[PDB]
């Protein structure tokens, strides 16, 4: 449901 | 009144100090609504994320008082990427990081920290919060105001 860990 | 109209005025770049009327009033209402955690987190990321640096604290420090206010179901909320994402994109260079002032940014990392020990629970948020630290943005855990509550 949720979003993955966004990455720099 | 609505959610946003009480975060609205709690968060409102005009105030000339904290309104912590509006702040519980915010907190009171997403206890009320059956969607008020959802809801919040998405409203309260969005002005955390704004240029106006008081409209940025305030919602910081509404924020934490959401956080000891609204118990189990907002940490679910903040618990997920979606909000988490949100908060990363204030603090790293590559977005807004470098348009955002130092005391929002350390605000920031200071409640993420907090997190990761005050709510074990949450595994969503340690990854977050290492993954700063692993890409540097996070050079030392901060050191942090004593709350014995914190577990």
């Amino acid at each position: 449901s949720d979003e993955d860990l966004l990455h720099i | 009144e609505s959610l946003e109209s009480w975060l609205n005025k709690a968060t409102n770049p005009s105030n000339r100090q904290e309104d912590w009327e509006y702040i519980i009033g915010f907190c009171d209402q997403i206890n009320k609504e059956l969607e008020g955690p959802q809801i919040a987190v998405r409203l309260l990321a969005h002005k955390i994320q704004s240029p106006q640096e008081w409209e940025a604290l305030q919602a910081l420090t509404v924020l934490e008082a959401c956080m000891k206010n609204c118990g189990r179901r907002f940490h679910n909320e903040v618990g997920k990427f979606r909000f988490l994402n949100e908060l990363i994109k204030v603090v790293s260079p590559k977005y807004l990081g470098d348009r955002v002032s130092e005391k929002v940014k350390t605000k920031v990392i200071e409640l993420l920290y907090s997190w990761t020990m005050a709510l074990p629970e949450e595994a969503k948020i340690k990854d977050a919060y290492h993954m700063l630290k692993r890409q540097g943005i996070v050079q030392s855990d901060p050191p942090i105001p004593v709350d014995r509550t914190l577990i």
